[PDB]
């Protein structure tokens, strides 16, 4: 489940977190990326370019470029609890 | 209709809210509520980061919906 | 020439293709293959105003959203080699 | 800054812009130099469709762009 806007988190050490700003596929490559706005600023982050091309716009050095089959749900973000269940969710559609 | 924004710490409020309500609007009746600027406030429903000017009803947010909050202390 | 994004003149690889533009592309919860939401150039009943399981993803006029996997679609040929009236490397005149 | 508007007939205007101007009054722009409804208007550039709540400076038009006019049939 990723779209633009979802909290992502990129497998590395230490992983990588940030919002999907843009999903595509850049001529030349046989995958999809996505484009992440990360919260600080990295080394090898641009500011929405990838390969030259202006994909999307967001701070210096925040913009990071990853095949969106390396993303993955936030898990931190995916670990909060709701108020109500769906448990509560059935008995609201029913009284 | 209810829903609940709950901080990361837990603490839990109820809103009143419209499917047509913008998020600046629930940001600022979270100020209104609890005295939290709309600038600090990240609001997070299931794994999305909402964006100001889109509605509530744009993310298919129903009633009974948690939204979390994440403050930009910073 | 220029990939594939939200925006993009598309077609979908069929014999005969047909045609739209790109609206949306994402990974809806529950499929594991990156779709993309089109607005096709020609009305077709059946097709939605932009929603796909009942999750709206974007506004089309009725009868025109299509859900197709991206890989399914390749840049618009129609489209893909318009040339412009001035080029950068032109300027080189020695 | 000036920017070109080339239909698939070659037919090409030539448009003073601000980055921040949005499509539609680009294309309001091209209806008052050559009379084309708006609403028949196809603007591409990069290989997308320009649609009328963005800006220029949203698609990254340069000095000196061409944008393509295909019309609706």
């Amino acid at each position: 489940g990723l779209e633009v806007g979802s909290l992502a988190e990129v497998k590395e050490n230490p992983p990588f977190y940030g919002v999907i700003r843009w999903i595509g596929q850049p001529p030349g490559l046989n995958e999809v990326l996505a484009g992440l706005e990360l919260e600080d600023e990295c080394a090898g982050c641009t500011d929405g370019t990838f390969r030259g091309t202006r994909y999307f716009t967001c701070a210096l050095k925040k913009a990071l470029f990853v095949k969106l089959k390396s993303c993955r749900p936030d898990s931190r973000f995916a670990s909060l609890q709701p108020v109500s269940n769906q448990i509560e969710r059935c008995n609201s559609l029913a009284f | 209709m209810q829903i609940f924004v709950k901080t990361l710490t837990g603490k839990t409020i109820t809103l009143e809210v419209e499917p047509s309500d913008t998020i600046e609007n629930v940001k600022a009746k979270i100020q209104d509520k609890e005295g939290i600027p709309p600038d600090q406030q990240r609001l997070i429903f299931a794994g999305k980061q909402l964006e100001d000017g889109r509605t509530l009803s744009d993310y298919n947010i129903q009633k009974e919906s948690t939204l979390h909050l994440v403050l930009r202390l910073a």
